[PDB]
């Protein structure tokens, strides 16, 4: 069974830093592109960052580029997000999402409701 | 005169070699394009008919120089035979079919780009009918105006002001309009490429269109039938003998949409 | 939150399962093999029929 | 025998009637342009429609050419399964409302459609919508997201509308170049993108769709000849 | 009080996993180890059915093992005579986007559906001699993905709205709804007794449903990606699934777990369709790489290959008496192998 | 269309040579 488990919680003062982690289980972690997704209070799910299979291609959304760092450990089946210089608009539940299929370039996994290969989230309060 | 008769013998053997290589390559290409079921485009039909016109040209010139140039048992000053007449008419008809189908290649591509929707296919059937009917019509009216007026010396003389344009006019007009169609295609193609590269693609496409349309005929197309023979005879008979070979290579043996399928059915076993 | 209704349904379903009586895997494997072996001759793809009684030739 | 021969020949005549009708339908099928009108939530594609159930169909003619436009309704937010039904349309019309961060969602969706393995031969006619709405965008919010908009100089190449403030021009060309940065990183030459600036009220949208469909068909014809 | 039930579900699923592991004693590759292989299977294209204009998305054999229906994205259903290659009917549909077709076990009806969220029933007998729509089953909220007749009066449909539904044709109402999935239901398969059916979804899980009660008996995990195809073993005690992660699985029902995986390293494309032979010994599977693979369903070794399609293999069906296989593709051709 | 031109020139030189040979041999 595919399951994703995130870890990392608030609350951190503005300007602080915390490191989110996700333990993957039930699939070949090395074949999939991984994403981070968040849901601000009273808004929809929005895409934060994503990393490719090997770790070469990396992409961030606009308002986190420079502060956040994504990285993966293919041996330990783990995904990390290093959040630095946190602002009060970063308060959101952060989910780790998986690309629906392996060896692919595209992904359709920001579905604001009922996407299957997404974690259950971890709250971050700044 | 021995010097120039030997020179003509040498160019004769060189274009016989060229037409033989063309014949074998074109037979291979037509077999490939007709056997494989997936390759039945309305464009591959035009290519196949062009190939067959090249083969007709080669065969007609082979039988013509086999029926006119024997071992010397002919006075050859007053030489006449019904075989002469039918052979010369056959060579004329085959060459007119070749020119009409180069023009049909050009007209089809222009038709493809000048239309709005993939419609209609009236163009293709109009084309296939005209490209085989106009050569027949003009060669037939030529044979008629020969039987009615002039029956001299195996029907070779060209100095007759009339009755030679019945064949030399359609050919000149076809080459003249084929050059304009070539220019229109290259304009359309350069407006699709919008700098270090994109010149190699344009030049490759131009040098690929050169054999398919027979643009190498535009140089001597308007000349008084002389003073080019030092350079035009090797160009249009020596190098122009390989034209079927070059077209078969460029449009059958290249062109991945056939190489992938022949590799598929070869690697299937 | 009214979103906990689906968690209620999920836990009720997961509790309605686990009531199943499961046989050993060896027995199910043996049953599949026995079925495949009792019907080997009537499979026209595992053992093709002569071209005399093949309706597709 | 008699009954076997009668049954076989009746089967043959029915097959001939069916193949005649199929020949008649093939011409109508080959002479039509099928378009997939796709969009996002904020992006109002109904204004693109008013100028032209699980799916809606809209037939319209341009210069005797037939177009057949389809817009999906009552389909969930997961498109990865049913988007494969649209790999043989002539173009996907992608309506996006330039102004949650809806533009980054549009960019991610365009990336997914571009880099899909079944949609890598389908062209995309991109409509960057609501350029007039950017005129009343005077307060200084396109800087919260996309922080690379500060060090961006408008392309002197392109020419804007006569009498437009430079803010809207720079913003709309920045967003057009975002979409073009996505569509250029491919390096393929097998499917092409057509970015246009549209608004709620226009007249040239149908003519634009027609011209880009012509260009798509011409590039397909030129690739069948290996001139492109 | 949400984490309460989340944690309780965690303990329940861990208990189920422990029970599953306890019931396992020996792998299927240890009991079918001394058995003898099937050798090399070699099939040849016997027929090639031409006439569809667009890509073929689905086909279905009749119970007489002679006629078959086929659905294309041009808006046509064509009923074929497979012995003579003649077309029998050609039904123009109201909506062009069709993703499923079914053939009634009596040969009297045909059903189809797709992106218009409707299942349309087509009377084929129609003594007037005119194939016309006899019913339109509306009520689904997403596209129709699969449909199968139980009788000439009941039909089970899966949908991209994450639900299946049992319909009453002559009345037009859905008499049961099967709600357990969290993704698009992509396929379904009826048991030989038609008291159960199995269905795979885009959540990487398959479920076993009781038709007359209306509940989920069991749930089967083990795949990593979307399940595109699902088929029952000939005796109704196991079923095979095909997924986007390029593997198949065997999933015994009474052992309540997975028995065998049919994978291969240079296969990195998804499975579009699966089917068993009449004896259940071979497992045929259509792939995205334009080919089909014949699998030894007991040894997990590959026995043959059905090459000959030029585009994606979309559908695949073994006939009722086991005498031929039919494959459709996105190249718009149907082929019949033997 | 220089093949007819080649045929004409070659037939003309052949007829010239043939007449030359014929007359010179019948007079010599
Ligand atoms: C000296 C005479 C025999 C030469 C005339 C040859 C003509 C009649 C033959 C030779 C090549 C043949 C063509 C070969 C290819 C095609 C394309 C096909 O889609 C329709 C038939 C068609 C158009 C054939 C028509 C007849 C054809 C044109
Ligand atoms: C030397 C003889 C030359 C004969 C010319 C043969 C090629 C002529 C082709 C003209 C066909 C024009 C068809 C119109 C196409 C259309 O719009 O339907
Ligand atoms: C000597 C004969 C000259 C004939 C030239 C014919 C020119 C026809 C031009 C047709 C235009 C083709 C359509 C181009 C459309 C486009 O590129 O956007």
């Amino acid at each position: 069974q595919v399951q994703l488990q995130e870890s990392g919680g608030g609350l951190v003062q503005p300007g602080g830093s915390l490191r989110l982690s996700c333990a993957a289980s039930g699939f070949t972690f090395s074949n999939y592109k991984m994403n981070w997704v968040r849901q601000a209070p009273g808004k929809g799910l929005e895409w934060v960052s994503d990393i490719s299979q090997s770790g070469a291609s990396i992409s961030y959304t606009g308002s986190v580029k420079g502060r956040f760092t994504i990285s993966r450990d293919n041996a330990k089946n783990t995904l990390y997000l290093q959040m630095n210089s946190l602002k009060p608009e970063d308060t959101a539940v952060y989910y780790c999402a998986r690309c629906p299929a392996p060896f692919t370039r595209d992904c359709f996994d920001v579905t604001s409701t009922t996407y299957a290969y997404r974690g259950q989230g971890t709250q971050v309060t700044v | 005169l021995a010097e120039e008769e030997s020179y003509f013998s040498t160019v004769k053997i060189i274009y016989t070699v060229g037409h033989s290589i063309s014949i074998v390559a074109l037979f291979v290409a037509i077999t490939i394009l007709v056997a494989l079921r997936r390759l039945h485009c309305p464009r591959n039909y035009v290519h196949t008919q062009l190939f067959t016109t090249f083969i007709l040209k080669a065969g007609a010139v082979f039988l013509k120089d086999a029926a006119l140039f024997h071992s010397d048992d002919t006075d050859h000053c007053s030489f006449s035979t019904v075989l002469c007449k039918v052979s010369v008419a056959a060579s004329h008809f085959a060459t007119m079919t070749n020119f009409s189908w180069l023009l049909a290649e050009a007209v089809y591509l222009n038709c493809l780009l000048a239309s709005t929707s993939p419609s209609s296919r009236r163009a293709f059937w109009w084309l296939v009918l005209a490209g085989w009917g106009l050569p027949v019509l003009f060669t037939g009216t030529w044979v008629s105006c020969k039987l009615a007026f002039e029956d001299i010396a195996c029907w070779d003389l060209d100095d007759t002001s009339p009755y030679w344009w019945i064949i030399k006019g359609p050919i000149v007009l076809s080459v003249g309009v084929n050059f304009g169609l070539f220019l229109n295609i290259i304009r359309i193609l350069v407006r699709k490429l919008e700098t270090q590269s994109q010149y190699w693609r344009l030049s490759k496409s131009t040098l690929f269109l050169i054999p398919l349309f027979g643009i190498h005929y535009i140089i001597f197309n308007f000349l008084p039938d002389n003073a080019g023979l030092g350079i035009r005879l090797p160009l249009e008979l020596g190098l122009g003998s390989f034209q079927g070979f070059i077209v078969a290579i460029l449009y059958c043996f290249l062109n991945q949409e056939v190489r992938t399928e022949i590799s598929r059915k070869w690697h299937g076993h | 939150t009214a979103s906990i209704a689906q968690a209620r349904k999920l836990v009720e379903q997961l509790k309605m399962e686990a009531n199943i009586d499961r046989i050993k895997v060896s027995k199910a494997a043996a049953d599949l093999m026995a079925y495949c072996e009792a019907h080997a001759k009537e499979d026209p793809l595992l053992t093709p029929v002569p071209a005399s009684e093949n309706p597709f030739r | 025998t008699e009954d076997q021969r009668n049954e076989e020949k009746a089967q043959r005549e029915a097959n001939k009637k069916i193949e005649k009708q199929l020949q008649k339908d093939k011409q109508v099928y080959r002479a039509t342009h099928r378009l997939l009108l796709l969009g996002a939530g904020e992006s109002g594609k109904n204004t693109i429609v008013k100028q032209m159930s699980g799916i809606f169909e809209t037939k319209f003619q341009v210069d005797k050419v037939n177009f057949h436009m389809f817009d999906v309704g009552a389909q969930r937010d997961e498109r990865r399964k049913w988007i494969q039904c649209f790999n043989d349309v002539t173009a996907i019309i992608f309506v996006v409302a330039s102004s949650t961060n809806r533009l980054q969602a549009a960019l991610k969706l365009f990336d997914s459609i571009w880099n899909n393995k079944w949609l890598r031969d389908t062209s995309v006619i991109l409509f960057l919508n609501k350029q007039d709405l950017l005129a009343e965008k005077v307060l200084a919010k396109i800087e919260d997201y996309f922080p690379e908009f500060a060090r961006y100089t408008t392309p002197e190449d392109a020419t804007p509308e006569p009498g437009e403030d430079p803010r809207v021009t720079r913003a709309k060309y920045f967003i057009r170049d975002e979409f073009l940065r996505i569509s250029t990183a491919s390096g393929d030459g097998r499917h092409y993108c057509y970015p246009h600036f549209t608004c709620a009220v226009d007249t040239e949208n149908i003519r634009r769709v027609f011209n880009d469909c012509r260009d798509i068909i011409q590039r397909m014809h030129l690739r069948q000849y290996e001139l492109l | 009080e949400l984490d309460q039930l989340r944690q309780e579900a965690e303990q329940l699923k861990n208990q189920i996993r422990d029970a599953r592991k306890a019931c396992a004693d020996a792998t299927l590759s240890q009991i079918t180890n001394n058995i003898d292989p099937v050798g090399r299977i070699q099939m040849r294209t016997r027929r090639t059915l031409r006439g569809h204009l667009a890509k073929i998305y689905a086909m279905h054999w009749g119970t007489d093992s002679r006629l078959l229906v086929s659905a294309s994205q041009d808006g046509k259903l064509i009923i074929w005579d497979s012995y003579t290659t003649n077309k029998v009917h050609a039904i123009p549909l109201r909506s062009s986007w069709v993703m499923t077709c079914a053939y009634a076990p009596s040969g009297n009806y045909v059903a189809c559906g797709g992106l218009d969220n409707i299942c349309s029933i087509y009377n084929l007998k129609t003594r007037e001699g005119n194939v016309r729509v006899s019913r339109e089953l509306a009520g689904h909220t997403g596209y129709l993905s699969c449909c199968r007749f139980l009788d000439d009066n009941q039909i089970v449909t899966s949908s991209g709205d994450t639900t299946c539904a049992l319909w009453d044709i002559e009345t037009g109402q859905q008499t049961t709804t099967f709600t357990g999935h969290t993704g698009d239901v992509m396929s379904l398969s009826l048991a030989p007794d038609t008291r159960l059916f199995v269905s795979g979804a885009c959540d990487a899980s398959a479920k076993l449903w009781d038709v007359r009660e209306g509940m989920c008996r069991q749930t089967f995990t083990g795949h990593e990606s979307d399940i595109n195809a699902i088929c029952f073993f000939p005796n109704g005690n196991a079923f095979a699934t095909g997924s986007d992660d390029a593997t198949c699985r065997l999933f015994d029902l009474r052992a309540d777990q997975e028995l065998m995986t049919y994978s291969h390293d240079n296969i990195i494309c998804g499975i579009t369709s699966v089917s068993f032979s009449k004896s259940g010994r071979l497992l045929l599977a259509g792939y995205d790489d334009f080919n089909c693979n014949v699998w030894d369903a007991l040894k997990a070794d590959r026995a043959g290959v059905l090459a000959g399609h030029d585009n994606r293999v979309s559908c695949l069906g073994v006939t009722d008496d086991g005498m031929a296989v039919a494959t459709g593709s996105w190249d718009s051709f149907l082929k019949i192998w033997n | 269309y220089a093949d007819a031109i080649f045929t004409n020139s070659y037939r003309k030189v052949l007829g010239q040579l043939s007449a030359r040979k014929l007359l010179q041999d019948i007079m010599s």
